[PDB]
């Protein structure tokens, strides 16, 4: 099924223009019989407009954060999905750009590695793929943060830069 | 495979009743996490494994339930209704008699903190949402049958109780809303499935039965020495004779309350009854204890001591008949054989009432001296007819009490669960069972919210689906709950000094008010669409004629509703109700209101509204028509007195040319426009009116030849 992502919606809904969008993305989705012709870069839109800004408290986007982790894990976004390309490239792009204690940069590497790991990273643009390592690599040779997250960044850029040289063959 | 049965066994571990104090409150909202990602994976064929299905059926409920009504802390419910939310959605075909319990106390504490009850209902709104057939699917697969709550009724009855604005001391701001969304997705799912199908092609037994059942036992707890006699009046039962009634009994105790059969039981007349409801329990190769075990599950001990006394009588008398006499063979040195003992009536009798006595002083808490081991053997020395018991009977039967204590609240009422486990035009008719039981409520509870309310987007839409309601009535033929909501928006329209384009106290509170508008014009929508007139009552005919003569009171609705009858006969229009002054005192915000209501009148299509479809044309509409003629000139009402007459004949008239039962209905007419032509004195233009509409009265009529003859003279 795909009731995942209004419980989700609902489940983010208690924070107390983005409320707004919320339960506008809640009664569009009232809707049954699988996602279908929905134009899917709205369908997850509101998300990423939590993690894009600067104006909001960690635990929201932390919160965020699950909800897009609970969707990729359960794969939600497919290849039947109308424009999923354009979803799964919105997602990463997002992310790139300022958000935010530590523990909500860990969950965006996290998904960061998820993302890029996964057949859909292979259809994000090659001018997306510098933003991601140089985010990766401003974490990894800062030394403000703490140094378990550090050892994270090291290890998510060992893996992307793996994927990303096997595909010169 | 089997990794998965030890992780989910693990996970079982996580969450529990008894491994409470061991892991922190994080680790079980983690854990309720898992099982719900372990669930969303893969749950369509997660019924296929026994043996996993077993343990996501039975132990793990048991932590769902056990830690909504005990938790009090915010975080762990929302994950415990997260993965509830999810069993329900995903496993909703099988697993159907656990979830009844858990959905019955969560209405128990959701009707009877603020926080907590908010959640709750914020949580378990998705299950009416994702499924807009849920409250028909839950009607199908689990009401139907003849066991079983009916908790479908009361969910809507319970979100009918919350949706009200007195629920704000019961629960915080965010409630109402929450649940109304999905009282208003109930009527807006029908006119779905309303489209496709015609009225005439319309025009669930075990549900029939269930009724009969229901209202039987209702009568049956409330009344047993009538409800005797009236369920032999349903044919449930073979006969008069007390061997199918006490058939009846064991079969069906369940549902039925133990005070009842024990005050049933209890009568001096119905102890003849005793000598054959024990007849048909036998407990041959079992001890005292347990049949007195099994005994005491079936009915409640009475307090009487008197009333006790034959009770006990046909309780030890039963056990004799059952065994046969082989006691020859007398001896202490038995190791748990039974036969040996075959006493009398009276040994039984008094071995029947020193069993009893342990429970009620050394388990009960309120008395605290006990009587030890000791005196209880000591009790019956030289008591059972100058013999003594064997002293190895008693202690078999003291160990077999101190196990374990009898219970006329919690984990016991789980026992008897399992043990019943273990050992288009279709959907229509399926429906109307639904709305019969709730529609009341319903339409309360809308007009509650609408009357009580005052912003204009909620209101819209209130109005709306209570036009939806008012079509559902429609069609069926209820014709208790359309007359209400047409009756109750009458109320509600607001409709029931020196004038001028007119200016008026009626007219005045219109305009100023929203809530008319909305009311006067929704209420003729329905009036222009229906498909039969009997469906309304006196009383609503009565509100409708009091709405078009008080519109007639003012300068609102123009009398010319027939023009063809006035160019047929060559009169002039009606003389209109002369209002005091006319120029063009009132000034700035008292005639802009008005004007509106001018307008609004306007969009409702008033003349072709209840007269322009040939529906409402009947003779009800006639009869009460002309009783509500004035027939009486006051100063009061001296503006029109002369005016409304002639608008009451004259719309009767063409009224009464549509009809076409011309023999019967033209003279009730007739009688009473000769009545009223004889009013005090009324003017000349009247007067010479009203003889064109008696001459075609005359012609309508069939052998009225008196009143042609009156009208002459």
């Amino acid at each position: 099924p795909v009731t995942i992502i209004i419980k989700e919606c609902i489940n983010l809904s208690t924070a107390m223009p983005f409320l707004s969008g919320f339960i506008q993305l809640r009664l569009m989705l009232n809707k049954l019989k699988n996602l279908d012709n929905i134009d899917s870069l709205t369908i997850l839109q509101p998300f990423l407009l939590i993690v894009s800004t600067s104006s909001i408290s960690g635990y929201i986007t932390s919160l965020a954060l699950d909800s897009l982790q609970k969707f990729f894990t359960l794969n939600i976004i497919n290849e039947s999905s109308q424009n999923y390309i354009g979803a799964h490239r919105a997602t990463v792009n997002a992310l790139t750009h300022c958000r935010f204690d530590d523990s909500v940069l860990l969950k965006v590497v996290f998904l960061l590695r998820s993302i890029v790991d996964s057949p859909y990273g292979d259809l994000l643009s090659n001018s997306i793929i510098y933003d991601v390592l140089q985010t990766i690599l401003s974490l990894a040779c800062n030394n403000r943060r703490s140094e378990v997250l550090r050892n994270a960044a090291q290890s998510t850029m060992i893996a992307v830069t793996v994927k990303i040289f096997s595909k010169l063959k | 495979l089997p990794v998965v049965r030890q992780y989910l066994n693990l996970l079982l571990s996580l969450i529990a009743p008894e491994n409470e104090l061991k892991h922190s409150y994080s680790t079980r909202i983690f854990g309720l996490e898992l099982i719900q990602t372990a669930l969303e994976i893969s749950g369509d064929r997660l019924q296929l494994y026994p043996r996993l299905f077993t343990l996501i059926s039975d132990p793990i409920f048991k932590s769902i339930l056990f830690i909504i009504q005990n938790t009090t802390k915010l975080s762990l419910l929302q994950a415990t209704l997260q993965l509830f939310t999810t069993l329900v959605v995903i496993l909703g075909n099988n697993l159907q008699l656990q979830i009844e319990l858990t959905l019955t106390r969560i209405f128990s504490i959701l009707l009877d903190p603020s926080i907590i009850k908010e959640l709750l209902i914020e949580q378990i709104s998705i299950l009416w949402t994702r499924s807009p057939s849920f409250f028909t699917s839950t009607f199908i697969n689990f009401d139907c049958n003849l066991d079983r709550a009916d908790v479908s009724i009361n969910f809507l009855k319970a979100l009918t109780k919350l949706a009200l604005p007195e629920s704000a001391l019961t629960t915080t701001e965010s409630v109402p809303p929450i649940c109304l969304e999905g009282l208003v997705s109930l009527v807006d799912d029908m006119f779905d499935h309303m489209k496709d199908i015609d009225r005439e092609e319309f025009g669930l037994k075990k549900r029939d039965r269930k009724t009969e059942f229901i209202e039987c036992t209702n009568a049956f707890n409330e009344k047993p020495k009538k409800g005797i006699p009236m369920l032999i009046e349903k044919g449930f039962i073979a006969s008069d004779s007390d061997k199918d009634i006490a058939e009846f009994l064991f079969n069906n105790n369940n549902r039925m309350n133990k005070k009842t059969i024990g005050l049933l039981l209890c009568h001096p007349d119905k102890v003849s009854l005793l000598n054959e409801y024990i007849r048909l329990f036998d407990f041959s190769g079992l001890r005292v204890d347990e049949a007195i075990r099994i005994l005491l599950t079936k009915f409640r001990l009475p307090g009487e001591s008197q009333q006790i006394e034959r009770i006990i009588e046909a309780f030890s008398s039963a056990y004799c008949e059952n065994q046969d006499y082989d006691p020859s063979k007398i001896s202490d040195n038995a190791e748990d054989d039974i036969s040996t003992v075959q006493p009398d009536a009276d040994s039984v009798f008094i071995l029947s009432y020193s069993i009893i006595m342990l429970n009620t002083d050394l388990h009960n808490p309120q008395v605290k001296e006990h009587m030890s081991f000791e005196d209880y053997s000591g009790n019956l020395k030289g008591c059972c007819n100058h013999k003594d018991f064997p002293f190895w009977y008693l202690d078999r039967i003291y160990c077999s009490i101190r196990d374990k204590e009898i219970v006329m609240w919690f984990e016991d009422a789980w026992n008897n669960l399992i043990s019943s486990t273990t050992v288009p035009l279709e959907l229509l008719n399926f429906d109307r069972a639904i709305f019969k039981q709730v529609g009341p409520s319903i339409v309360s509870t809308l007009f509650n919210i609408y009357v009580v309310a005052s912003d204009d987007h909620i209101s819209t839409r209130m109005i709306t689906s209570l036009d939806k309601c008012s079509y559902i009535s429609a069609f069926f033929d209820f014709k208790d709950l359309f007359n209400d909501i047409l009756n109750s928006i009458a109320k509600g329209t607001t409709l029931i000094m020196p004038l001028v384009i007119p200016v008026s106290t009626d007219a005045v509170r219109f305009g100023r008010s929203f809530k008319g508008q909305l009311n006067t014009v929704v209420f003729f929508r329905i009036i222009r669409r229906n498909k039969d007139p009997k469906i309304f009552s006196k009383e609503l005919w009565l509100n409708i004629v009091n709405i078009i003569l008080t519109l007639y009171e003012d300068l609102i609705l123009s009398p010319d509703i027939f023009p063809d009858l006035q160019k047929r006969l060559k009169l002039s229009n009606l003389p209109k109700p002369s209002p005091e002054i006319s120029i063009n005192e009132p000034t700035e915000e008292e005639i802009k209101s008005s004007k509106k209501a001018m307008e609004c009148i306007k969009s409702s299509n008033i003349a072709a509204s209840v007269f322009g479809n040939e529906s409402n044309i009947t003779a009800d509409l006639i009869k009460t028509l002309l009783d509500s003629a004035k027939t009486e000139k006051n100063a009061d009402n001296s503006r029109y007195f002369e005016a409304e007459l002639l608008f009451i004949i004259e719309l009767t008239i063409a009224l009464f040319l549509f009809c076409k039962e011309e023999k019967e209905l033209g003279k009730f007419i007739l009688q009473k426009v000769f009545q009223l032509s004889h009013t005090k004195g009324l003017t000349k233009r009247t007067v010479r009116r009203m003889l064109t509409y008696k001459i075609l009265l005359i012609s309508l009529c069939a052998d009225q030849t008196e009143y042609l003859s009156k009208l002459i003279n």
